[PDB]
RNA sequence: CUCUGUCGUGCUGAGGAAUCCCUAGUAAGCGCAAGUCAUCAGCUUGCGUUGAUUACGUCCCUGCCCUUUGUACACACCGCCCGUCGCUACUACCGAU
RNA sequence: CGCAAGGCUGAAAAAUUGACGGAAGGGCACCACCAGGGGUGGAGCCUGCG
């Protein structure tokens, strides 16, 4: 569920400008559950993710090099 | 070895299970066998008994556009349909797991809708006999069902749901009592309003008309609230005039007219009856101007009764074919034509060759009956203390006689040679009265539950709450021996035709045979589940059989034994009741039960899997593609009649299907199939992949199996040639999937390092002071080594 | 012999000698060497 | 066992269905020695000698064991296995005493 | 030496933790597959087992 998270993750953050994300004040927050620590947890787990992602491009241009022997065949 | 067999059965009109139907005929439940009555004329017309069935009946509906045939629901939960023309069952319906209790038809009469109290509604067509759909709503059990196609059914959580039919779900629910539970349904016939009666005595009345935006179809226009505050068995409606029905279980039923809901709905009368009701029913005859209400009671009875419209009067009755409460004994004729039983409330006599009854007494209590010698007259020791006496062939009462004062005659005995009978009483004394004129009695410790004499007259027996036994002599009342043993006392005993054998049943769920000189316990027998109420030997052995005895007990059996070989010989079924009696013919050929029923009776690969998946969705691409070409060509009728598995799967994509068969398989499983894919199977995967990076799902899992088939076939794809087309289209696409969501999860971080920045911004001080000593995670990892 | 099994079995007491841990010394809590 | 000569298939015939065992100094052949408080001369146990064929893969068949709870943390991967009942707690129902 | 050493008697449960399965996936096996080899089983002798 790593991609639909991160779209509507996307959506949220571009709906919202950073200085109400920031300045987010919500009574329930206490511990484990506040702010930093749930944007700390979102944005390692979004490292990983992206981590796989960049990895996934660059061995994605074997498609290219494929598509290029077969242009010079 | 002479088993035992159902041949009659007989005493009963309606039982305490529901659902009452009128056609001018009543077709009400007995145990087992559903039973049409005419009301005018008392004989039964007929009975509808299954041999296959032995489970209780316990819902009865008319089906409409064509009456002669009929749906019952039994209490193991299958549905039979009857014919009044011919007593079979047509088609029998095995869907549910307990319990069928609320039936309905549709009005076209082809779909059959019953629901259970294991809470699955399930409905039912009548031309293909399959069960057709399974309606799965209700936290707890449903207790009303209408078709309105549309259903509209209500359940014991207090929820009212209206489904659809065209699509399987519930449109509608609503909650009809807050704190209780909904109890009964009753729907108008031109489907104007629906009333539902709750635990409180109230009745919620709402409205019916006749999926994206907010559909509101059931309103609670109001709440209306009837006289007696019990839970509501039935609410049923007219089906020609103004008028509805409500009832609980009690002695009322109150029938309100339809003209604020308090002003709309005004009670017309309350009608009294003799006996609680289970069910009452709507009748309507031909001429008449007149409602005829037909209650049928939990008291074994049918009332119809006449209301007049714009008072009640007890217009027919049916009870003489039935006791009214409860048997609690029996006895049978020397010539054994005719049997007694004896009723709280009543005595009804009845002959064995017709099964009608024949003679009608009323007595208060009826503990013990036994009838003397030449069967002309009945004794009946009652629960008040006093021994009655009644006659049959004038059908009179003779003489009554205080035997104890306040205390239950639990036993009564003929001598065998028939001129003295024998009352054991709750008090401690046992009275022999000679005839009546008392001539001995029998001061003994505690109170007496049950005696017996011997069938050659030289011993006595009785047995005492104490748990125990006094065997006595006949003559002169000195004790000959006692037997013990018995951990609950004994509740009835039998003894042998000469005298050498006596079985004992107690209440601590197992009998006893002693051997009566001595007696020494042959073998204590732990035989029934529950506390074995009475025993019986059979008393000729002219046959070969005198040392077998019957054994009846509160968990609804009966149990034929040999004394000689210790053995259980048959285990009789059939009753729904604790049994309460049994006696046995003097001849032996047949005895009678009578039950707490009320029913008395008479007895006688993983690459070749995605390979395959592969090709299925080639198929449905290829037709998905002529169907695209003809919808573009004219927007005439075409189906794209794709595979069975698929529209049993229901109707998914092929992609969904083969992306589910690539994520089933574990991940050295999927290396390994892909090895074994063959390069015929490989452009249809290749035509998957591009399909799936088009529409992006599981984006890793995609350019893994794509570049693991890339670098396995390297050399046949740079030699190929329809590979450039298929594997340029998956280029383009791969590379969008992949710069989408890597530019989207860039934008996450980059937004989350602003926030956090910010929040930092936020967080870090107020005051400023000499100590900036104020301004981490840490985990805990421990380590064995 | 088969009474005595039948015995052993239903009221079980087995003479096999039983697995231990090869660090009860050290370790005599058997603590996990994770996250604590 | 190796080498050299003399004669040449001549009651002078290598074990069916089944069933079992066996993967390297193993199968199989051969002799020599001992006789160890139980067993063993109708044999037992050692000891040397000669020494192959064919598998050394796979869970497809027949099965056996185990995962679906735990027992460690990084990378990396997976992603709520399914049924018939019991027991317990609560809720209301049924009908006798 | 004292107690043990007096017969409602007469042979053949526990459970919020339990009872039984199924499907998928692994590991192993000359009591499995595969490739071969060798016994026994045919005649006679005899220990032993029944």
């Amino acid at each position: 569920t790593a991609p639909v998270a991160q779209r509507v993750l996307w959506a949220l953050f571009k709906s919202h400008p950073a200085n109400k994300l920031s300045s987010l004040s919500v009574k329930g927050a206490r511990g484990h559950k506040s702010l930093n620590e749930v944007l700390d947890a979102i944005k390692v787990y979004t490292e990983r993710h992206y981590k796989r992602i960049e990895e996934l491009v660059d061995e994605s241009y074997l498609v290219e090099y494929t598509l290029r022997e077969m242009d010079a065949l | 070895y002479l088993k035992f067999e159902p041949s009659k059965s007989f005493g009963v009109v309606v039982s305490s299970n529901s659902n009452l139907v009128w056609s001018g005929q009543a077709i009400v439940a007995a145990n087992e066998e559903v039973l049409v009555w005419d009301i005018k004329k008392g004989e039964l017309l007929s009975r509808w008994r299954d041999e296959n069935c032995k489970f209780r009946v316990t819902a009865i509906a008319q089906s409409r556009t064509d009456p002669d045939v009929f749906a019952v629901g039994y209490e193991d939960g299958s549905i039979r349909l009857w014919d009044s023309k011919i007593a079979t069952s047509v088609v029998s319906f095995n869907g549910h797991k307990s319990a069928i209790t609320v039936l309905a038809f549709d009005k076209t009469g082809v779909r059959l809708a019953s629901g259970s109290k294991d809470t699955d509604i399930i409905v039912w067509d009548l031309v293909a006999e399959v069960g057709q759909y399974k309606l799965r709503g209700h936290k707890d059990q449903v207790t009303g069902l209408y078709f309105i196609g549309f259903l509209l059914t209500t359940g014991k959580d207090s929820l009212i749901k209206l489904w659809d039919l065209s699509s399987r779900h519930c449109i509608e629910t609503h909650v009809a009592q807050a704190n209780g539970e909904c109890w009964a349904l009753g729907v108008s016939p031109d489907f104007t309003g629906c009333i539902t009666a709750g635990n409180d005595g109230e009745i919620t009345v709402w409205a019916l008309d006749a999926l994206s935006q907010s559909v509101n179809f059931l309103q609670n226009r109001g709440t209306l609230h009837r006289s007696s505050k019990e839970r509501a068995a039935e609410v049923v409606f007219h089906p020609l005039r103004d008028y509805f029905a409500v009832h609980g279980v009690e002695k009322s039923v109150e029938i309100w007219r339809i003209r604020e809901v308090s002003d709309v709905f005004v009670q017309h009368v309350i009608v009294r009856t003799t006996g609680k009701v289970r069910s009452v029913d709507w009748a309507l005859n031909p001429g008449v101007k007149d409602l005829q209400l037909l209650v049928g009671g939990t008291n074994n009875l049918l009332e119809l009764y006449n209301i007049v419209g714009k008072d009640y009067n007890k217009a027919l009755a049916v009870e003489l074919p039935g006791h009214r409460t409860d048997i609690r004994s029996v006895a049978i004729s020397s010539d054994d034509k005719m049997l007694a039983s004896a009723a709280n409330g009543s005595l009804k006599i009845w002959n064995i060759k017709t099964q009608q009854c024949i003679r009608t007494f009323d007595c208060g209590y009826a503990l013990c009956c036994a009838f003397l010698p030449g069967d002309k007259v009945v004794i009946v020791g009652t629960k008040e203390g006093e021994l009655q006496l009644y006659d049959v062939a004038s059908a009179s009462l003779l003489e009554t006689v205080n035997a104890h004062d306040g205390h239950a005659v639990w036993a009564l005995q003929v001598h065998p040679d028939g001129r003295s009978v024998v009352s054991g009483g709750a008090d401690k004394t046992a009275k022999f009265w000679d005839f009546l004129v008392q001539s001995r009695i029998l001061k003994v410790s505690d109170d007496i539950l049950s005696l017996r004499f011997s069938p050659d007259a030289r011993l006595l027996a009785v047995a005492l709450l104490d748990s125990t036994v006094k065997v006595f002599f006949n003559d002169t009342l000195k004790l000959y021996l006692n037997l013990y043993g018995h951990k609950l006392p004994v509740l009835s005993m039998d003894i042998s035709y000469d005298s050498k054998l006596i079985v004992t049943s107690s209440a601590d769920k197992n009998i006893r045979i002693w051997g009566l000189d001595f007696g020494d316990c042959h073998k204590a027998l732990f035989g029934h589940q529950d506390s074995i109420l009475q025993v019986a030997f059979i008393p000729h052995n002219s046959d070969g059989n005198g040392h077998y005895f019957f054994s009846a007990s509160k968990d609804r059996t009966i149990k034929y034994w040999d004394a000689d070989k210790f053995e259980q010989i048959q285990r009789i079924d059939g009753h729904h009741g604790e049994i309460w009696a049994l006696a046995v013919s003097h001849s032996g050929r047949f005895l009678v039960s009578a039950s707490h029923d009320k029913s008395i009776r008479v007895w006688e690969m993983a690459g070749e899997r995605i390979a395959e998946a592969l090709e299925l969705g080639m198929t449905d691409l290829n037709t998905i593609r002529e169907w695209e070409e003809a919808r573009q060509i004219n927007p005439n009728i075409a189906p794209p009649q794709r595979n069975p598995i698929f529209v049993a799967l229901g109707n998914i994509p092929a992609e969904t299907y083969v992306l589910n068969t690539l994520q089933k398989i574990k991940p050295a499983s999927l290396h390994d199939a892909l090895l074994v894919l063959p390069f015929s199977t490989i452009p249809s995967l290749l035509t998957f992949l591009n399909l799936f990076a088009q529409r992006e799902l599981n984006v890793p899992l995609t350019c893994r199996i794509l570049f693991f088939v890339l670098k396995t076939h390297h050399k046949q794809i740079v030699a190929s040639r329809t590979m450039r087309a298929t594997l340029e289209k998956v280029r383009a696409n791969l590379r969008a999937a992949l710069r989408r969501q890597k530019d989207e999860m860039g934008f996450n971080i980059a937004a989350l390092k602003v926030v956090s920045m910010q929040l930092r911004d936020k967080s870090v001080r107020e005051y400023v002071d000499e100590t900036w000593e104020e301004k981490v995670r840490k985990r805990a990892f421990a380590s064995l080594s | 012999i088969e009474e005595l099994i039948k015995r052993r079995i239903l009221a079980g007491e087995f003479d096999e000698v039983l697995r231990r841990r090869p660090d009860m010394f050290g370790n005599p809590h058997g603590v996990r060497r994770g996250l604590v």
